[PDB]
């Protein structure tokens, strides 16, 4: 949106269990969801390779 | 000294009693937010006349209450101006991308006093927060206003849409309950956070807290007087439907301004040392 | 602290005008010329 | 002159006698007082005020002209001069005010005419602030009658 | 709403709320201070994952009062730059045998302040501190350490040593039990002392003051994180051993990291509201 998404307050994500409000989330801009990051620097720069 | 009533029975003498000496304890202060207090009065079920002391007995020892009390929150502003100057310190040490136009937010903030006038705490909170909720969005790059005439209104920043929803229920109960303030279970710090915007959260909680309170205070004084007000448009009436010399004196102890408190104090216990005489004037039983 | 120790100098210049010849005496001189505010920040009623 | 108005009080009534005792070499001297009749003469109000226009003027009006230009940092010592216009001699504890106070809600042509107040006082007051040289003496006549002088100005 | 447990009985469930509730008063505020509560937990008596579980609601509860209290240094702390700063002023005014000793040293001290990081915080004072004891010995002309590498301790000059030993007494409070400071009513002036040796006292009093808030709490919040992560590598090895829906499920609630105090916050939160759907795992009474 054309706020940014700097607060840290806005993303959050869970796996293996029921998440009607993250169900009910989706189309919605905000909040959106990221993944913990199992991402490193190293792994990050192979996938824009 | 004691409230004084006509026909009320001991039963209800008690429920009114036992309202004053809690007054403070018990949520969401005031007499319209306690409609079974006004059923005590007997509305009604007794002359219109009658039902016109007791009520002026009641908003009397409703505002004595609130006259006796005081709300004295000038210890808590004190700690208003100290974690104030803890927001400013921090950011001396962090760039920005225009160090002069930070620094004029800085030194309003650090000018930062109280006067003896309670009418200015009202804009000093004001001011102070505007110099303080800009510059922590100055940190985190988000976009500041720019028109003339549009300053940013108070918020609070850097926390979830649900954890908003929260603070601001306990802000919503210091607005009616004014004396007997319930700290919060979530603190507004956060590691996530920028360590200078969890000082200007705190600060901003700070701000709300005592600014709900002298708007709070501001009205509920004010709005008792022009309930009592409306008794010398009707009591006194009532006194000139039937002429007789406990209804003819009532109509001179009505006589005072109910204007400034002050003066409505002798309005009160002047009419209570002088019970005896008038008790008659109010059809009872 | 205890005493100033003062320096003594002799310039020869091009420069003929008064307020041309101290402005450029401000920058070779700032050393000395830091030091004097500080000791004005650090003494009171001491006036250097 | 700083003392022409306040006199009552007998510090500034001995204070101003020793002013009024010069003491240097050989012959001492006494220098009359400008006051008369407790009254201040004209000519000493226009001075006297000439500096106290440039003493309390010059405060308020600095204070945005420091912050903007110790930014650069170049001869850092600019940083201490935004330190130097608090005004105190002990070292004052958590009162709350440490940068020096700012002015505000000035109107925007009013501040230009405040610096044409400040240096039209300077220019009545230069008369004082310096003596040209006349004359530059070497040798001397016995018993100081006269002395050979060249010329100066 | 509030912490859950599997086996423990009604009295001990009040009792560990009440440790909550009572932790700032409670001297010498550790979990290993009070080794019997650890006992209240159900050790040994109870199921091995009875144990392990309530030991996580205990961490988390621990760690999560911690960020509901957090030991504020907005008073002190600004108290301690001014001082600082009264120390160059007089340093200054002391004469030396050797003027670019003493300057090395005020020079650091003028540029003392604090960056918006906390964790650096415990570097800003030392390196004043250091700067500060090393120029009292100079006043008094005793010899300092000159060997490489050493590093001169922090110490407190020319005192009464039952007065070292009143004065160090109450930082090994402060190690302990940050909350409820008690200052001292002591005088560390010394009229036979130089104001300038004095003003260093008041100085190193507070730099040890804040310094000891910080690295006891440091101490506490870095031992928190790591007694919680090894209760994941086993609990999570536990539910693997019996495959089920609540066991594989509470293996999703573990998987998120216990790095960051914000995310702890948003594990015990999801752990109570959903608490009840896995109850039945652990086997109790």
């Amino acid at each position: 949106d054309r706020q940014p998404l700097n607060p840290a307050n806005i993303e959050a994500r869970h796996h293996g269990v029921s998440d009607v409000p993250r169900l009910g989330a989706m189309d919605a801009d905000e909040p959106l969801f990221v993944d913990d990051y199992r991402a490193t620097d190293d792994e990050w720069t192979l996938q824009k390779v | 000294m004691s409230l004084q009533f006509i026909g009320l029975q001991r039963r209800d003498v008690v429920a009114l009693v036992n309202f004053l000496r809690h007054l403070t304890q018990k949520p969401d202060v005031d007499l319209e937010a306690h409609p079974k207090i006004l059923k005590k009065c007997g509305e009604k079920r007794l002359h219109r006349r009658t039902v016109l002391f007791n009520e002026l007995m009641l908003w009397l020892g409703y505002y004595r209450e609130l006259r006796f009390h005081n709300p004295d929150l000038s210890s808590v502003l004190e700690e208003f101006e100290v974690r104030c100057v803890a927001v400013a310190r921090r950011g001396y040490t962090y760039p920005f991308g225009d160090r002069g136009k930070a620094r004029d937010h800085l030194a309003v903030l650090d000018r930062t006093e109280f006067d003896t006038d309670v009418r200015h705490d009202a804009e000093i909170v004001e001011r102070a927060l505007v110099s303080a909720v800009i510059l922590a969005k100055m940190s985190v790059r988000e976009t500041l206003v720019t028109a003339i005439g549009q300053t940013e209104p108070i918020a609070f920043v850097h926390l979830k849409d649900t954890e908003v929803q929260r603070i601001e229920e306990n802000l919503e109960g210091v607005r009616r309950n004014m004396f007997c303030v319930k700290p919060l279970d979530l603190n507004l710090d956060r590691h996530a956070n920028t360590a200078l915007v969890n000082a200007v959260n705190k600060l901003v909680y700070t701000g709300r807290l005592i600014m709900n309170v002298r708007r709070s205070w501001e009205e509920l004084e004010r709005k008792c007087l022009a309930r009592i007000q409306e008794r010398c448009k009707l009591l006194v009436k009532e006194l000139r439907m039937c002429l007789s010399f406990d209804s003819n004196y009532c109509r001179n102890i009505l006589k005072h301004a109910v204007e400034n408190g002050d003066s409505a104090d002798t309005l009160l216990e002047l009419l209570i040392e002088d019970f005896d005489i008038y008790v008659d004037s109010f059809p009872q039983s | 602290g205890p005493e100033t120790r003062p320096g003594i100098y002799v310039l020869t210049s091009s420069i003929a005008h008064w307020q041309t010849l101290v402005d450029v005496a401000r920058g070779k001189f700032a050393r000395e010329r830091c030091s004097f505010v500080n000791r004005r920040i650090t003494r009171p009623r001491q006036i250097p | 002159g700083l003392f022409s108005l306040d006199r009552s009080y007998e510090e500034v009534k001995a204070a101003v006698q020793q002013l009024q005792t010069i003491t240097f070499r050989d012959a001492t001297f006494t220098i009359p007082d400008p006051v008369i009749d407790q009254h201040l003469l004209i000519d000493m109000k226009t001075a006297c005020l000439s500096m106290s226009m440039v003493a309390n003027l010059a405060s308020e009006l600095t204070m945005t002209y420091v912050r903007k230009l110790a930014l650069e940092d170049s001869s850092m010592l600019l940083v201490k001069c935004q330190e130097l216009l608090m005004r105190l001699d002990r070292e004052r504890s958590v009162g709350e005010p440490r940068t020096p106070a700012r002015p505000q809600h000035v109107s925007p042509d009013d501040e230009i005419a405040r610096l044409s107040a400040l240096f039209v006082m300077l220019r009545q007051l230069d008369d004082l602030i310096r003596e040209q040289v006349v004359f530059t003496v070497c040798d001397v006549s016995p018993d100081n009658k006269s002395a050979t002088c060249i010329f100066k100005g």
